[PDB]
């Protein structure tokens, strides 16, 4: 008589790696295991460990394997995970890298808020008195940050790439004691940019 | 507004898709493998006027080389290999490719992962020289009368998945002829021995098995072999 023979797994992704883009929709298929028996066993796939199992379903008899959470590549960037199958005398298992792919889902954070500064009316032009600073988790072109005024002032500008502030025009007390201007920071991501707003209070000091 | 849009463009991808470059080569690629053919960075870096610079971080054990001008990754393995298997263990490489913009400031991080694939590169590996078994003359047929290959006292093989795990077959011994008839492995993934044939301490008394262990590398002419012995001593 035959002995059984155990079913073996066929993708090819187990010998390189799977990627996910953390985008996917919850309920979305991902892949779909292949496996062959050659006794022509009717096969049940399975995932096995307890973090795995969170985030990944697998339906018995197809094999198709699904998303049962959302990824966060922010929070967990791979996953080592062991698929399963059985022609119900033995079970097999086997690992895949599985990757999560970035999309650009973070706004910049600011650093050292809050932001005032006490400058005195006889700053000159060109006099650097203040630096922001945000950062940004994304990847690539969304983790890399743009400063700006939002609108531009005509006292001050800021240096797009290090967030240098700068004044540009001599101040005058008697007109303006106080000024409030709204720092925008965003990432460069090309079809869905985020920023985020932080307000620098410049304060004004006498002289004459 | 936005006129001056145009000199942010130098780094940025010139290509869409996810910000991640990812690329697979073989372990023990020979110094100089490509690894990127092109990172698709808009700008030009070196040569007499360049609008960007670019560089490596994270490059660590200075697996990785870059050619700026080309935009090219190559792999840095002069003096040493890429070994995906114990005791080295490397199934990935990760750098960064940093690009700084000339005209404006601006720095981007180009994520580069390179996933190392295995090679059957190692054949099974028995703990012992040789093997050896007594037994009564009395077992009867159907007997498991074998077990020393379990719990990697028999051959083990480095490599991962298939190209590491191990088949034991019994061969026709020319200069013993009948122990590949007296002796079977039903089930080769174990390689325990069982009893065929009544044994006959009057007629023969010792008996030696050849065993071969083989991988389960996909493609059959890739499949590494290694051979050893058990002798089968009777006792009265
Ligand atoms: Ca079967
Ligand atoms: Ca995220
Ligand atoms: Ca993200
Ligand atoms: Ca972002
Ligand atoms: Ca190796
Ligand atoms: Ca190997
Ligand atoms: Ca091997
Ligand atoms: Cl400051
Ligand atoms: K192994």
């Amino acid at each position: 008589m035959q002995v059984n023979r155990l079913p073996f797994f066929t993708n090819h992704f187990f010998d390189t790696y799977l990627l996910i883009s953390e985008d996917t929709p919850v309920g979305s298929s991902v892949t779909q295991l292949l496996a062959r028996d050659m006794d022509n066993d009717p096969l049940v796939f399975g995932v096995s460990g307890e973090e795995a199992s969170r985030f990944f379903a697998v339906e018995p008899d197809t094999g198709v394997v699904w998303l049962r959470q959302p990824l966060d590549r922010e929070t967990k960037s791979e996953f080592t995970v062991e698929f399963s199958v059985s022609d119900h005398q033995g079970v097999i298992t086997r690992k895949v890298n599985i990757q999560v792919g970035d999309v650009n889902d973070n706004a910049p954070t600011f650093h050292n808020q809050p932001y005032s500064v006490r400058i005195p009316e006889n700053t000159p032009v060109g006099t650097p008195i203040f630096i922001v600073n945000a950062t940004d988790p994304d990847l690539g072109a969304g983790g890399s940050v743009l400063y700006s005024f939002q609108p531009p002032s005509p006292f001050f500008a800021i240096d797009s790439a290090r967030g240098i502030v700068t004044v540009i025009q001599e101040l005058d007390y008697e007109v303006t004691q106080a000024y409030q201007l709204t720092v925008n920071a965003t990432d460069q991501d090309k079809t869905r940019p985020l920023s985020t707003l932080a307000n620098l209070a410049i304060i004004i000091t006498d002289l004459e | 507004q936005y006129d001056d849009d145009w000199q942010y463009e130098d780094c940025k991808l010139a290509r869409g898709g996810p910000p991640a470059t990812i690329v697979a080569i073989d372990e023990e690629s020979r110094n100089g493998t490509i690894l990127v053919d092109n990172m698709l960075i808009k700008g030009t870096a070196g040569g007499p006027d360049p609008t960007i610079e670019l560089s490596l971080k994270d490059n660590v054990d200075y697996w990785v080389l870059l050619d700026p001008v080309k935009q090219m990754l190559f792999l840095n393995s002069t003096g040493r290999v890429l070994d995906r298997d114990p005791p080295m263990n490397i199934h990935s490489i990760v750098v960064q490719v940093q690009c700084v913009n000339k005209k404006v400031g601006t720095v981007i991080y180009h994520e580069v992962r390179i996933v190392v694939r295995d090679r059957n590169d190692n054949s099974p590996t028995f703990k012992h020289e040789s093997y050896y078994a007594t037994v009564n003359e009395l077992t009867p047929v159907g007997t498991t009368i074998f077990t020393g290959f379990s719990g990697d006292n028999g051959a083990t093989d480095i490599d991962d998945g298939p190209n590491g795990q191990i088949e034991y077959v019994i061969q026709y011994n020319p200069e013993d002829p009948t122990s590949n008839d007296t002796f079977e492995i039903p089930l080769m993934l174990t390689g325990n021995v069982v009893l065929r044939k009544r044994l006959n301490y009057e007629d023969k008394t010792r008996y030696y098995v050849i065993i071969q262990a083989n991988d389960r590398a996909q493609n059959l002419n890739e499949r590494r072999t290694t051979t050893t012995t058990l002798t089968v001593d009777l006792e009265h």
